[PDB]
């Protein structure tokens, strides 16, 4: 049924900005609410008009949820459902989950309740936070806590925004990535990872942006964000329930992480070319230059496969298309798995911000993969902080909120157990 | 002499409601009211499958069951949708997960009481009550998980009257779901303990069917639930129209099933899509015409029932039928008599002027089972999506209870190919 | 042949009689038993009283499955519930000492002017 | 004197229908009872017009016996003497027996004694019941012993009807004849079997139906049937009353088992042919294909004969047509008995049901002989229920109505005895 | 979100008065009033800096402290000397003494209440208050002996917020103080102990920058008070424009420094006197372009910020910065990863179409203190003009207890040349 998405600093909340308008443009629903179930699973009818997201946006500092009451969507979100607290979270976990996360947890939790409310059969939670970074490591892991204490069942699926150096404020950023990924693990359910260097890399092949803005990533997390609520927003075929989605995805508690793979990245200007065929946009999907997560997947085995199709499609072609990728191409499953492929087509065509970067295209796809390689991307972090706090680096910052040096350890003691499960899911 | 009819879970309702708009034009019924039809027959059993109410009205007697509205309103806003009694269809609200454990414990036996009260006031107003037929697809959790409890509560407040299943045998190919064989294995164990007859319908077989034998190129839910219909009207026929040999469920039963266990019936149909009697005879024998996946070669038939249909000569259909058992004399067991019984009725189906339908108790459905089991074993083995069970309440070894006890079956299929 | 028809008896619409052909050539019920009718109905009676209590054992069993995971979802709950609350009260707990002890660091260096400043007004 | 016919279960019921409705057609009794001792010995002078046959129907699912209180011959019995149950045997001798046998036989033996009642010289019962079939074997296995119980000397004679493939219902078949036939025989007094296959064999040469009906076949039936009793409806020697038969047929206690061979069936239509001679008549009856349990009785041997003439006969001609049987046949007696024919003749000429399927007849014959050959059937059964009950092949829906597994394996043992019985009375 | 600005003792006005005027001309500030420029950002972030007052008027958030009115009245009568609110001066009126001892003990702790009086009423006058930031002279006694003591104060006051300290480590060369060293040493013991970044100026450099690299004959505290207000705005611009990266002061603390002890920003400034981007990056990474007098050879960066000002294609800055440590890659230490950040602000100093600055925590820096403790232990060894302070009121050991925290420190950027 219901479904409520929790945005939590800066890069989750601005990220989040840029899919609400995403949705809004999917749903025809005009900025100011208005528009001339279904979508309902999203936009909860409120008074007669409106048509308000079920959405909360919670930072440390004012400044970014400020301009989200500024500038039109103004008066898309209720007043209430946009939080922010005044002082930073200093770009620190332990600022964030203990010193001045503690403040305004309770007027979060108590607001993302009033939401709750409004739900006749609450399904789960939507929660967008950057892994490196204060708040988003931090008071995302306190939220994810007692979240999973306020709310049973209910499931829990995360946009994590994974550190790339290049478009990145923070040096401490690999401490806070650990940090956090422990103490959320045993408290998400499903979670989809965003390599900012990809995000990046895609945008500088694929869209020529010489060196693109957050914007500029934001439009295309956007698209891949909305191609996976999609399934659930409409009443697309299969994944049509927050379960159901993800009972397919995951084979074991731990391995949340799926691999996003987004279709077509073309640019408008290229708008007017020829369009690309079932089979081709398929075959983009198994290119790892086209991927989310930067790693290598012809390199680790797959578990699970997960085609998503959005606008006009047949299944005689995607079946048909199916077959080639297999032929000219590297299966790769593990074990103890069917060759899976679990396709889901929506008939509604994909939608873009009209004064955006890329083109209006005719059929777009998705494959969600829950592979090995993923686990790559685990190490690129334990690396960079096992180096660092081989020499206590910046520790002191975190001991000085009152943090255990002994929680960074056992943080880093998980990360490896991780990487440890991850290997131990090849041969048998 | 009255049979109720239980229709769970997505897959099951699709495929029950097809069912009864195929039989009430069999019959002659309105979207609504009643006889309209040239035809005399029909009404004599109408009896069985229709609880008949005020005016002239014949409403269907059919529980309608699903965890979760959608489906159903599907069937109300359709073909024949205001046919069925109102407070007959039960709602689930919540989630059917997709998960046998949900669908058989937690979520489930939530709505249990909600449908029995409702099988209970269709049942305790039959004459004599014939027995219950349910339908439901086997992978998947509304109706493979509910239905396999509900038959075990209905077994106990009715130990005493027989037991009836169309079930869904599932497939990789045409499915949606990594974890079916989990939900399959735990209903096949179900099955075996609880029914009196199974008939086993691969959505395999059916897909096979469409474009390994028909051209159509994407195989819907659509022209592929079709077939199961056509399938299910055969299979009753003699349940519902002149009827003297077997018909009476019971009697069907201990015609059917030597050993207790192995009531696994797999069925074949005549013509197909959406005929001379010696090719409708050689069409309906085949494997590539079979409802369940498994060629009826590797494997004999312990009891063959065979139903033709249409004003046709049985003079050549008796003569027919003792060929097949002689051309393929090998393939009938030697030591159960007289096996292979047939039947006639004169009422053809929608269009077609000539048919006939089989219902095979046949070792080969081993191989089916043996399909679902490879399946299995090969995710429970370093233990895959089990995770999604164990947290709903459910304990490690029952899954390795399931496995093996429908390992067993396997092992005696095979036992039963024997010797005189 | 050598035919003897010997005529067993004539009637008021018949006749028998027979006509041997050829020499021959050579030379308690028990009421007792519906011991056996009720003690038939004494086999199912019992065997029919059992596929009906190993059902009041399947069934004992839904309690048991329905009621673990309302009592280990329980358990998550009330276990890192606990887990978190007690993770808190070392975090303030710590910090706390952390800010009190860089004072009464601080205090003690602010005491030493009071301490040297007292040293002028003893040493003119 | 008296006589009282019971039919129970589909097959019985509706043999007897058909049979009744003949005795009917015999008697100048309309069927509203109405006609305007003797046939006494079967029907009871009911109160003043109407003529009441002494007969209990008993099925236990209604359908067969509700479609005789449906159609005309509705009026011919009383409502009391038709008895139904509900819910079926369902194909097997112990539910029929035991299970839904039980709650019914109470009020039926009490209602059989109603007729008894009525009887100053109550003479015995004709039991009518299927071989195969659920109610046909259990239900009648248990009101023999009943009855057994209830009426000491007097006799029992029993029309059982053997199965055969082409025209029946179930695969377990064998495993309720052997089943009844064992628990049925130290309490039948004769048995007349009728296989189905025979009967319906006759059907398709003689009167070429292309595929016959039950009321074809059962037809057949009622004429077979009624040249057996109709020695005791007229009354003129050779049979005049139960006793007889059981004197006349059987030389053993066991051995009950009379072969049936009836004479002219001659299809309507060919009715204004020659008429048969007396000679021609009598040489049928020495002829496999005019039988009526299917077997080959040059290759047992005769313990008993006994020719039953209906129609004008003189037995000048009967004695003069038996010399030519010998000379250009198969004699066969056995080592120690006369070489038989008891000769019975009824002047009263054969009847037909006025719609049916053969012609009306000058003069028929019967030709009843306790032969060896029967035994026959006696294996082609016990090979099917050995073969099945090597496996336990349904063995497991017996025991489900409480039935012991050596209770099978008991039946069997016996129709092995009988089977040797059968093969120890040659030379 | 909001930082005060104390600013004490003569070197310490000195350079705060000229930074202010730099800042307010960038900014668009009146002597007095408020905004008089085309431009539109500048205002955002003004918020920092300017605690606006009634009208329009635009007052600078300065607390000015000396010990003697002297130096106060000159930046009154003077550049933009209407702008700083009346009582948010603090004369000292007596001795100031160029002795430590005098401006930390006796004749400060006088005055001590007085500015902390005023700085709780502009601090506690704050939305968020982020911080203070302190300029004064290291060497000398009003802006090193009372400074000292006022972070002193201001933490415990305000443990909680953050500390910043431009000082002017002095030299032998541009002095006439021959106690500089004592003075010297026994603040750098202080600020090692009581803040959170502290920005090296050199007046050693400074002095080589314009007769080394300028051809300036005569350096002036003129034309060498110049370069630190240039250098000063540069370090600053992200806390008070754009606000990409840095611009959060405790973010910049958390990212500049590793370890709790070494907080020694050696700053670098891009042209100079009173430009390609390659050449830019160049020169602002330059031992020869250092505000503080160490080559960054003999040491390794643990962390560096960069800082690029005007409208400049910076497709060529990431790429330019990248090589600068790879073509020098030995020099940034390893073991801290991502730890040389970069940013960009388009609006550009005075003059200048382009321009950089660079902050770094340098190992080099090591150079700087042993200089100034090898003039320390070369007077404290004899005990020479000691008794300038002993009679003060200060303790003999105190001395050795100042000399000795600071070797320590000079042992510490030398443990962490590491591997
Ligand atoms: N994709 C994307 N990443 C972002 C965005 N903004 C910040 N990030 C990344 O997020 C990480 C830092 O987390 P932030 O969200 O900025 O910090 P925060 O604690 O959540 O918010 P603050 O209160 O401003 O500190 C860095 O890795 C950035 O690369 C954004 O808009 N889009
Ligand atoms: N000759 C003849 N045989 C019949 C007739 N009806 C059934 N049979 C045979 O009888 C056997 C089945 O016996 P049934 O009388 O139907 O068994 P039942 O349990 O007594 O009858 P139900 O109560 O309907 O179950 C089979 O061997 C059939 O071949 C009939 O009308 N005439
Ligand atoms: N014949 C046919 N099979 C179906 C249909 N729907 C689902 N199935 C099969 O049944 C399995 C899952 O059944 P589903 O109905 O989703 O389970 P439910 O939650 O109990 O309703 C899959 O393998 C499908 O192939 C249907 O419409 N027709
Ligand atoms: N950069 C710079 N350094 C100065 C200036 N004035 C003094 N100094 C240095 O600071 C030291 C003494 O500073 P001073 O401000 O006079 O000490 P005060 O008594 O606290 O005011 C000497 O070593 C000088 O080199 C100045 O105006 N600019
Ligand atoms: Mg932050």
């Amino acid at each position: 049924r219901e479904c409520i998405s929790i945005h939590v600093g800066q890069a989750g909340v601005q990220i989040g900005n840029a899919c609400w308008e995403l949705y809004c443009l999917e749903h025809g629903i005009q900025p100011d609410g208005q528009m001339p179930d279904s979508f309902n699973t999203f936009f909860s009818e409120t008074g007669a008009g409106k048509h308000v997201p079920r959405a909360v946006f919670v930072d440390l500092e004012p400044t970014v949820i400020d301009e989200v009451r500024t500038g039109t969507y103004r008066q898309l979100f209720h007043p209430e459902q946009l939080i922010t607290g005044k002082e930073d979270a200093a770009n620190n976990y332990a600022r964030g989950h203990y010193t001045i996360g503690k403040e305004i947890i309770d007027l979060v939790l108590d607001r993302i309740r009033k939401l709750a409310d409004q739900c006749t059969g609450l399904q789960g939670f939507l929660v967008f936070h950057s892994f490196g970074g204060g708040t988003g490591s931090g008071f995302t892991s306190l939220l994810m806590e007692r979240l999973s204490v306020d709310y049973g069942k209910k499931s829990k699926l995360e946009f994590s925004i994974y550190p790339a150096p290049q478009v990145s404020t923070a040096v401490v950023e690999p401490y806070n990535s650990i940090l956090t990924t422990h103490t959320t693990l045993e408290h998400s359910d499903c979670a989809f990872m965003v390599d900012n260097e990809a995000i990046y890399d895609i945008c500088r092949r694929n869209l020529d942006i010489e060196r693109p803005t957050y914007t500029n990533l934001n439009r295309l997390i956007g698209q891949i964000v909305s191609s996976i609520t999609a399934s659930l927003r409409f009443d697309g075929a299969l994944n049509v329930d927050l379960t159901e989605f993800q009972t397919n995805l995951v084979p074991y508690p731990r391995i949340h992480f799926p691999l996003a793979t987004y279709a077509p990245v073309i640019s408008a200007e290229k708008a007017y070319h020829e369009q690309l065929s079932v089979a081709e946009i398929t075959n983009a999907c198994f290119e790892p230059a086209n991927q989310m997560v930067k790693c290598d997947p012809r390199h680790g085995k797959y578990m699970a496969c997960c085609l998503l199709y959005r606008g006009d499609v047949v299944p005689k072609d995607v079946n048909a298309a199916i077959a080639t990728i297999k032929t000219k191409r590297t299966i790769q499953f593990v074990d103890w798995c069917p060759t899976g492929f679990k396709v889901g087509i929506n008939y509604q065509p994909p939608t873009v911000v009209p004064g955006g970067d890329l083109a209006k295209v005719q059929r777009a796809v998705c494959m969600l993969s829950n592979t090995t390689a993923i686990a790559e991307a685990w190490a690129r972090l334990d690396h960079k902080f096992d180096l660092m706090y081989a020499k206590r680096a910046f520790v002191h910052w975190y001991v000085g909120e009152g943090m255990e040096e002994g929680e960074f350890s056992e943080a880093r003691e998980d990360m490896a157990a991780l990487e440890k499960d991850y290997e131990e899911v090849g041969v048998d | 002499r009255e049979i109720v009819h239980i229709q769970a879970g997505q897959c099951g309702n699709q495929i029950g409601a097809k069912f009864w708009e195929v039989i009430s034009d069999e019959h002659g019924i309105d979207p609504t009211g009643s006889y309209h039809g040239d035809s005399d027959l029909q009404l004599e059993r109408i009896n069985v499958y229709y609880n008949e109410a005020t005016g002239n009205k014949y409403v269907p007697r059919a529980i309608l069951v699903d965890l979760e509205p959608g489906t159903m309103d599907s069937v109300r806003s359709g073909p024949f949708g205001q046919i069925f009694r109102p407070d007959n269809f039960v709602f689930g609200q919540s989630g059917a997960g997709n998960n046998w454990a949900k669908g058989h414990y937690t979520e489930g036996a939530e709505l249990v009481d909600s449908v029995l009260d409702v099988v209970r006031k269709e049942s305790e107003s039959c004459d004599c009550l014939q027995g219950f037929q349910l339908t439901h697809s086997l992978g998947g959790g509304t109706g493979s998980g509910m239905g396999t409890l509900l038959i075990s509560k209905i077994r106990e407040e009715y130990p005493d009257r027989i037991m009836n299943t169309f079930s869904v045998m599932p497939s990789p190919k045409v499915s949606d779901t990594v974890v079916e064989p989990y939900n399959a294995t735990l209903s096949v164990h179900q099955l075996v303990e609880n029914t009196d007859e199974t008939y086993s319908i691969d959505n395999e077989a059916l897909y096979d069917i469409c474009f390994r034998t028909l051209k159509l190129t994407t195989p819907t839910y659509g022209d592929l639930n079709h077939l199961v219909s056509a399938t299910m009207s055969g299979v009753t026929t003699c349940l519902r129209f002149p009827g003297q040999l077997n018909a009476d469920l019971r009697k069907l039963a201990v015609n059917m099933v030597p050993f207790p266990r192995l009531h696994f019936f797999m069925p074949g149909f005549a013509p197909l899509t959406s005929l001379t009697v010696p090719e409708l005879t050689q069409q309906m024998f085949d494997s590539k015409n079979m409802m369940a996946a498994c060629d009826p070669r590797h494997g004999r038939y312990l009891t063959v029932a065979a139903v033709f249909r249409g004003r046709m000569s049985m003079k050549e259909v008796d003569e027919q039928m003792l060929n097949v058992q002689n051309k393929n004399s090998s393939y009938f067991v030697e030591w159960i008599p007289n096996n292979v019984k047939t039947a006639v009725c004169d009422i053809p189906p929608r269009g077609l002027k000539m048919s006939a339908t089989f219902i095979g108790n046949s070792t080969a459905i081993q191989e089916l089972f043996k399909r679902i089991s490879e399946q299995f074993t090969a995710m429970f083995r370093r233990k895959a999506f089990l995770h999604w069970y164990t947290g709903e309440g459910m304990d490690e070894m029952e899954f390795t209870e399931a496995e093996s006890n429908m390992n067993d079956l396997v092992s005696e299929y095979q036992q039963y190919q024997d010797a005189t | 042949a050598d035919m003897e028809v010997i005529e067993l008896n004539k009637c008021t619409s018949g006749q028998s009689f027979e006509v041997i052909l050829k020499p021959p050539s050579f030379d308690p019920s028990l009421e007792e038993i519906q011991k056996k009718l009720e003690a038939a109905e004494e086999r199912r009676k019992y065997q029919e009283a059992e596929l009906l209590k190993h059902l009041a054992e399947k069934r004992e069993h839904e309690r048991e499955v329905i009621q673990k995971a309302i009592e280990e979802n329980n358990n998550f709950i009330k276990m890192a519930k606990e887990k978190l609350a007690q993770k808190m009260e070392s975090n303030k707990e710590n910090r706390e000492a952390h800010l009190a002890a860089m004072l009464e660091r601080l205090q003690e260096k602010d005491k030493h002017a009071e301490e040297v400043r007292k040293n002028k007004e003893l040493k003119e």
